[PDB]
This record gives C-alpha cells, sequence and structure tokens, in this order.
C-alpha cells in the first residue's frame, strides 16, 4: 500500500513524461504487431488457396 | 569474473535528446565509460543483472 | 502397340509431374509476393525515417515496426513449405520428369 507523500514531489514532469514514455512505446508495439498477425493472415490465405 | 578492469560504482541513468528534454531511469553500475543494468538488493546492496 | 502403350502412360504421367511442378512454382510465387509487401512497406518507413524532426522516441517507434516487419520476413521463409519442401530454406533444384 502506497504512503502519504511528506514532501512537495520535485521535477514531476519529468516522471510523468517518462510514464507517457512508456506507455506510447507499449502502444507503437502493439501497433506494429497487428499489421504482422494481418500479414500473416494474407499469407495463410494464398497459402490455402494455392 | 568477467575481467571487467577499473573502479565500481552505483550511477543513476539520466538521457537527454535533440528537443533538449531530459528523462531518468533506474540503477546501473559505471565502469569507466561502461555501465550495466543494476538491480537492487533488499538489503541495500546491488546487483548486476544477466 | 505395346510401344505405343508405353509412350501413352509415360506421357500421361508425365502431364501430374508437371502440374505438380506448376503447383509448387505457384506456392513458391504466392510467399515471395508478400515478402515484397513487407520490404516495400519498411521502404516506406526507411523514407520516413529521414525526417531530421523525428525525436529519439519516434526513431524508436519507426524502428520497432521495422524490426518486427524484418522478423516476420523470417517467419514466413523460414515456415514455408510444399510437401515439406524448404522452397525458402536453401538454394535447391528440383527434378521433374516430362518425357
Amino acid at each position: 500500500l502506497a504512503e502519504a507523500a511528506a514532501t512537495t514531489t520535485e521535477n514531476p514532469l519529468q516522471k510523468i513524461d517518462a510514464a507517457l514514455a512508456q506507455v506510447d512505446t507499449l502502444r507503437s508495439d502493439l501497433g506494429a504487431v497487428q499489421n504482422r498477425f494481418n500479414s500473416a493472415i494474407t499469407n495463410l490465405g494464398n497459402t490455402v488457396n494455392n | 569474473a568477467a575481467g571487467v578492469t577499473g573502479t565500481a560504482s552505483v550511477v543513476k541513468m539520466s538521457y537527454t535528446d535533440n528537443n533538449g528534454k531530459t528523462i531518468d531511469g533506474g540503477l546501473a553500475v559505471k565502469v569507466g565509460d561502461d555501465y550495466y543494468s543494476a538491480t537492487q538488493n533488499k538489503d541495500g546492496s546491488i546487483s548486476i543483472n544477466t | 502397340a505395346n510401344r505405343f502403350t508405353a509412350n501413352i502412360k509415360g506421357l500421361t504421367q508425365a502431364s501430374r509431374n508437371a502440374n505438380d511442378g506448376i503447383s509448387i512454382a505457384q506456392t513458391t510465387e504466392g510467399a515471395l509476393n508478400e515478402i515484397n509487401n513487407n520490404l516495400q512497406r519498411v521502404r516506406e518507413l526507411a523514407v520516413q525515417s529521414a525526417n531530421s524532426t523525428n525525436s529519439q522516441s519516434d526513431l524508436d517507434s519507426i524502428q520497432a515496426e521495422i524490426t518486427q516487419r524484418l522478423n516476420e520476413i523470417d517467419r514466413v521463409s523460414g515456415q514455408t513449405q510444399f510437401n515439406g519442401v524448404k522452397v525458402l530454406a536453401q538454394d535447391n533444384t528440383l527434378t521433374i520428369q516430362v518425357g
């Protein structure tokens, strides 16, 4: 369980920005992988047809 | 064991970009210009990730 | 008549041999088309990369999809196969009798 802050946060901008960087990185990874899956779908389609 | 020659110390990572924005990470071990990602032992000592 | 019948049967089976050849060639071409698609998409990304406005974060973002697409190319190349023949895993020369 989280404590209660006793002193004001220093450089909160940097920490919030680090969090934002993490989340955006993961979202971009998701975006790439989704394309991976779609290309795999087309691969499978051509394979089954042939 | 790895044969790394030099002083061993624990440092905190800071990164800056071309925009001028800056961020900070976790902990690591720096020998000369080299670095190694570090993990905190529960007692306050430090270990190198492998 | 016996010799003619022998020739007839030989040519008949050669028909199916050639058809198997066409099938395998079709499969290979099919794989190559999608490989080409991925390469051209990665080319688009590479051209995008030239934008010096990009921050290191955006550069890593693009690098991520580039890496994923390349690894997907390797996956398809490794996994494609006709009746077990790794048609994209080694230089080869396959025999097809037609006479």
